[PDB]
């Protein structure tokens, strides 16, 4: 259950590899004199793959032993030399508080979910890009991107087997959003796939999408910088956030250039925010308390200054349910088509959000020029 | 100048704005700034 591992340093990992007797040592006789460290690893052990022995050797729990009185880490590519040893944890090793990778241990997958026709013809018709490595969907308002408290809601999560159409294993999402957030959404079909794209989506200097939103009233200055403190603290059922325009240990960063692209007077406005950071409802907060413009249908945030009278033409504020008007619009990738330019992949705007803009008299799809393609 | 009626003029005629009301925020800070040993923060939750 992984339930016994503990953080550890380089320090405790060395203590405990040299503590720990549950290790294999082959010897490098004479047949297997000069052969390659990853072909004795494949020959020895058929139930490993390759990525786990990689890994292993890599990150140093494989090592071997040239009589020298010292541990000795190669690469995959070395060759063994004659009557040394080759060390190698067995399975009782990884019983300890040390997590072993994750190609060591075996998964079971247990349960598969069923999905129905229609689920399955509205996970298709949500896709917006496939690649070779990636697909971006268009998640709408009000589906949550994960299983929540309660079970029996549906969920991307438990629409992904959808969308493997080719492949083996289902994706898997590389970003989440909230249950209000309509846009695209990145998942990766391979799982080097999925590794190289983490590194996307963690605090970045330059940004690399856009959020579209309206908001409750204009702010006092065009385009600027949001920088806010976020601490996170458990409630009764709920978090607790406290934002700080002072950092403090136990706070985490939320920064993204917004610019107010049209707006009417000062009513309503167009922003589009450029996040730097991944912090939990970052453009509604910052929307709501930075700016001092609620998100129009933000009840979480400025409940009764999320729905105004003065969209009460367009919208009734008395239902009090209409979609957020916040939509991840626009999101570059790595990958680069055939012109040259990185592919970015952009999502229509939901149906609140178009009568919004088709009311104001704004063109609906236009173009972020602030994200270069 | 028996009076000091300079410095009473001088504080009238600057009441272009009130602390009471906002001409263009929708957002108030008396409902969610509080001050704590560290400084002020805004305290997002019932």
């Amino acid at each position: 259950s992984h339930a016994r591992y503990r953080p550890l340093s380089l320090r405790a990992r060395q203590t405990l590899s040299e503590k720990s007797d549950d290790l294999q040592y082959h010897v490098v006789t004479q047949e297997w004199f000069g052969e390659r460290v990853d072909s004795f690893l494949t020959c020895h052990y058929p139930q490993w793959d390759y990525e786990t022995i990689k890994r292993l050797v890599q990150q140093g729990h494989i090592y071997r032993y040239r009589k020298n009185g010292k541990k000795k880490f190669t690469r995959l590519t070395d060759r063994l030399e004659f009557d040394e040893l080759l060390v190698v944890p067995t399975r009782a090793f990884w019983e300890k508080q040390l997590a072993p990778p994750s190609g060591v241990l075996e998964e079971t997958d247990g349960p598969k979910f069923k999905l129905s026709a229609t689920a399955r013809e509205m996970a298709h018709n949500m896709v917006l890009f496939k690649n070779e490595h990636v697909i971006v969907i268009n998640k709408p308002h009000g589906l949550p991107m994960m299983p929540t408290d309660d079970p029996q809601e549906m969920s991307i999560a438990a629409m992904l087997p959808a969308w493997k159409f080719t492949n083996v294993a289902k994706p898997v999402v590389c970003h989440n959003l909230d249950r209000e957030t309509s846009g695209c959404v990145v998942l990766a079909r391979t799982r080097n796939a999925h590794r190289m794209l983490g590194r996307m989506f963690v605090k970045r200097v330059v940004p690399n999408s856009v959020y579209w939103s309206f908001c409750v009233g204009k702010p006092t200055v065009n385009y600027g910088r949001v920088r806010m403190h976020f601490d996170i603290t458990r409630g009764n059922k709920g978090d607790i956030i406290v934002a700080r325009p002072s950092p403090t240990k136990t706070s985490k960063v939320a920064i993204a250039e917004f610019v107010v692209n049209a707006s009417a007077l000062e009513f309503g406005s167009f922003i589009s925010f450029y996040p730097l950071t991944t912090r939990r409802h970052q453009e509604r907060i910052m929307a709501a308390h930075a700016l001092r413009c609620p998100v129009l249908g933000d009840a979480k945030y400025g409940g009764d200054a999320a729905f105004p009278s003065s969209l009460s033409l367009f919208w009734d504020p008395e239902n009090k349910g209409l979609p957020l008007h916040l939509h991840h619009r626009k999101i570059q990738l790595p990958y680069k088509n055939t012109a040259g330019e990185f592919i970015c992949v952009t999502a229509p705007l939901p149906t609140q959000m178009e009568k919004t803009f088709k009311k104001l008299g704004w063109p609906c799809e236009v173009d972020d020029p602030l994200i270069p393609g | 100048d028996p009076v000091f009626m300079r410095n009473v003029k001088r504080v009238l005629a600057s009441y272009k704005e009130s602390m009471d009301h906002s001409s263009r925020k929708g957002m108030s800070r008396e409902a969610f700034v509080d001050i704590n040993e560290k400084g002020a923060a805004w305290y997002l939750g019932h």
